[PDB]
């Protein structure tokens, strides 16, 4: 049986980067051939592992993380990077073994009035540890005075929306991202190639 | 957290919501200007109202972070740009009273009608009628009627309103801690806190008057040459030693002398070059013009137009299906969305304004990576100066040959260059005394150096002394001739047209030495010069993030407005005019009047 790659890449709706979705992939035969030769990905960067060679080795557990960010932020989905997305939303480990895949989704995730379905976190008390998720909506205290849950001066709601519109420049257009994490351990390895 | 860290968090929140709301107001404004429907007016006004209300509350919040406690210069400039923008410390009743005055003056200007002495049912507006007379008529009496009646019907209506407008605007300026409304306008050039680059509000007046003193010799000889040619156009109407009558200058006010070219042409047997006929022969369309303008900026190392530019701009009149505002404008909607609004025709003029308007886009694209509040020109004169130098290079015979619009073996006589340079001077040089004198009068009026009982008396004293222009009929204090100009009655600063003109020739001179140009400055084309494109880009990318004195230094190597580059551009004409005025009197007497 084939791996549920079509369920991740061809999904109707992706998650917001602050609530990025993770799917563990196991017990299937992965056909990476349709992936790296699709001609529709603007970013196909692999670290540690090698593309066109993934079809050879078996893997213990394969994780697929997907979300939506804007084009100028795709560079932050890489090891050891800094920015609003890497710091507060989705943090890749410095010693990451896997592939980052991204493609322009303006035709799907943009409405003329503005698509407010996709959010991102703008403030956080600390940076995110690798692969950590924060979906809380607590008022952020920007000053020294307490906020006590009241939104106001120096007290901000931490989530903001992209408002994707099709007339945006490419740097502000929505980009669907899929991060494939690969791990090999002495466990029943059930993610092999053809 | 420190005050500076708190302010940085505040700008992070502000930049996100401001970009969203400004885009929505820009998209609604775009849809109205490309499609005039009542629904689009409502969407434009509501989106604009939402943006104005947002700026007003964010300005009050920005004032809660004291400027003196911020150390980062980029954070200080964003906070200062927000504390001053959206501020309305005027009282409620006085703010509504001022807005009513502003709207009344604007309506009087755009609807004011002048009717023929022969027929009171034959009435002419300024917008298509009086301007046509002042631009094309060769009849002394027809021009005098249009000139005097516009000031008699419309001008006298604005006088009482402009009186209250002065005091109410001065009250608004004192509420923002400026000395008067003139001081408030000059605040655009102010720089505080940067050692070596500072510039005070009073320094602008001295720098404008110092540069203008060096313009006087060139203008005097332009004035003397035009006078002698005008004596033949209107014999027995012009004194050989007096000022030029105000109604014979080519428009309603003498703002530009461009339409006087047909009477003052140096060599009327040599026609000015015009590649309009070459474009139609080679089947050029609007897309080719803008594709050629794109090739020009790419040739100097600047980026191509975005794919959204070609898909979202309006480069032709939509037709009868949509009514559009056909006025060339460059749009920076934010979020990487840049468009040009133009009803382009296949003519040399529209070819040149395409390079002008794309120059704005290149400026907007270059500083897009700046924070939102810094995405503006260095000062109010930088942007149009950037667009003007694109038109300068694109118009040269060197450039037009390079793109196939002029013949490879076309020959440039010095007579055609003098023809070109004089047409330039009538527009460029002729407007500088007009502009300086107009703002000077407004500055002295705002600060109270000219009381209302001497408004018109001082106005025509400076028109005679500075501009060399005399009223054809006397005007008492029931007149308000300044308000007869759009900028004065619609509350718009004017000195930017003076500073921008000096800026543009400072830029072009500096870019042409970077392009290793050898001949006279006016023959220069910066095309295919990577070094010239980099020198300009090192300023364009700054936006408002640095003082305008530093931005000017990155291009011209100097921190101040300088008039020598302008004088160098017109040096071939200056030498020619001096020889033509050997037999004529150079300068003017302020005593002569057409009515005396
Ligand atoms: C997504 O579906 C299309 C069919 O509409 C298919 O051509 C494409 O290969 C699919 N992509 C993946 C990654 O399976
Ligand atoms: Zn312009």
């Amino acid at each position: 049986n084939l791996c549920p790659f079509g369920e991740v890449f061809n999904a109707t709706r992706f998650a917001s980067v602050y609530a990025w979705n993770r799917k563990r992939i196991s017990n299937c035969v992965a056909d990476y051939s349709v992936l790296y030769n699709s001609a529709s990905f603007s970013t196909f960067k692999c670290y540690g592992v090698s593309p066109t060679k993934l079809n050879d080795l078996c893997f213990t557990n394969v994780y697929a993380d997907s979300f939506v960010i804007r084009g100028d932020e795709v560079r932050q989905i890489a090891p050891g990077q800094t920015g609003t997305i890497a710091d507060y939303n989705y943090k890749l480990p410095d010693d990451f073994t896997g592939c980052v895949i991204a493609w322009n989704s303006n035709n799907l995730d943009s409405k003329v009035g503005g698509n407010y379905n996709y959010l991102y976190r703008l403030f956080r008390k600390s940076n995110l540890k690798p692969f950590e998720r924060d979906i809380s909506t607590e008022i952020y205290q920007a000053g020294s005075t307490p906020c006590n849950g009241v939104k106001g001066f120096n007290c901000y709601f931490p989530l903001q929306s992209y408002g994707f519109q099709p007339t945006y420049g490419v740097g502000y257009q929505p980009y669907r991202v899929v991060v494939l994490s690969f791990e090999l351990l002495h466990a029943p390895a059930t993610v092999c190639g053809p | 957290s420190t005050i500076e860290e708190q302010a940085k968090f505040f700008l992070d929140k502000f930049n996100h919501e401001a970009e969203d709301l400004f885009y929505q107001s820009s998209l609604a404004s775009w849809n109205y200007n490309t499609n005039i429907t009542e629904e689009n007016v409502q969407n434009m006004n509501n989106a604009g109202d939402k943006w104005s209300a947002f700026l007003k509350e964010q300005s009050t919040l920005a004032q809660m972070y004291p400027l003196q406690e911020i150390q980062n210069l980029t954070v200080k400039l964003q906070l200062q740009a927000l504390q001053q923008n959206g501020s309305s410390v005027l009282s409620e009743d006085k703010s509504k009273r001022l807005n009513t005055i502003l709207n009344t003056m604007s309506t009087i200007y755009s609807t004011g009608k002048v009717c023929n002495p022969d027929n009171p049912q034959e009435c002419l507006l300024l917008e298509p009628g009086l301007n046509e007379i002042m631009a094309n008529s060769l009849d002394y009496n027809e021009r005098l009627w249009a000139w005097e009646s516009w000031r008699s019907e419309v001008g006298k209506q604005l006088r009482p309103l402009y009186e209250e407008y002065v005091v109410l605007k001065n009250e608004m300026a004192r509420a923002n801690h400026y000395e008067d409304y003139g001081d408030y306008w000059r605040g655009d050039y102010e720089v505080n806190g940067v050692d070596g680059y500072d510039y005070s509000r009073g320094q602008l007046i001295e720098d404008v008057e110092h540069t203008f003193e060096e313009i006087k010799p060139l203008y005097e000889h332009l004035h003397a040459y035009v006078r002698a040619k005008l004596m033949n156009a209107y014999p027995s109407y012009i004194s050989p030693i007096g000022c030029l009558p105000a109604h014979l200058l080519g428009d309603m006010w003498g703002q530009f002398w461009t339409n006087l070219y047909s009477l003052t042409v140096p060599f009327g047997q040599k026609p000015n070059i015009d590649v309009t006929d070459a474009m139609v022969d080679q089947a050029w369309d609007a897309q080719r013009i803008f594709k050629e303008a794109e090739k020009f900026f790419v040739s100097v190392g600047l980026p191509n137009m975005t794919q959204g530019f070609w898909e979202n701009s309006m480069l032709t009149d939509p037709g009868n299906v949509q009514k559009a505002v056909c006025h060339p404008t460059a749009w920076d909607l934010g979020k990487g969305d840049f468009r040009i609004l133009m009803c382009t025709k296949v003519t040399m003029d529209d070819f040149l304004t395409a390079h002008h308007e794309m120059g704005h886009i290149q400026y907007d694209m270059a500083y897009a990576a700046q924070p939102f509040l810094l995405r503006n020109g260095a000062n109010e004169g930088f942007h149009e100066a950037v667009g003007e130098i694109m038109s300068l290079s694109a118009a040269t015979p060197k450039h037009l040959k390079s793109i196939g619009l002029l013949s490879p073996d076309f020959q440039e006589d010095n007579e055609t260059e003098i023809n070109f340079l004089l047409k330039q001077a009538l527009t460029i040089v002729g407007t500088l005394p007009f502009t300086y004198m107009l703002e000077k009068w407004r500055w002295m009026v705002f600060k109270g150096e000219i009381p209302k009982d001497q408004w018109m008396k001082k106005w025509w004293e400076m028109k005679r002394e500075i501009v060399g222009v005399v009223e054809p009929v006397p005007h008492d204090e029931t007149y308000c001739d300044p308000a007869s100009l759009f900028h004065v009655s619609n509350d718009y600063s004017f000195i930017r047209y003076y500073t921008r003109t000096l800026y543009q020739f400072q830029f072009q001179e500096a870019l042409c030495q970077a392009a290793k140009h050898e001949g006279p400055l006016h023959k220069c084309d910066i095309s295919n010069s990577t070094e010239a494109g980099q020198k300009l880009f090192n300023m364009l990318r700054l936006g408002k993030s640095e003082p305008w004195t530093l931005a000017l230094e990155n291009v011209v190597g100097a921190k101040n407005m300088n008039v020598r580059p302008l004088l160098n551009y017109f040096e071939p004409l200056f030498t020619w005019l001096k020889d033509q005025n050997k037999n004529s009197f150079v300068g003017w007497s302020t005593d002569w009047s057409p009515y005396a």
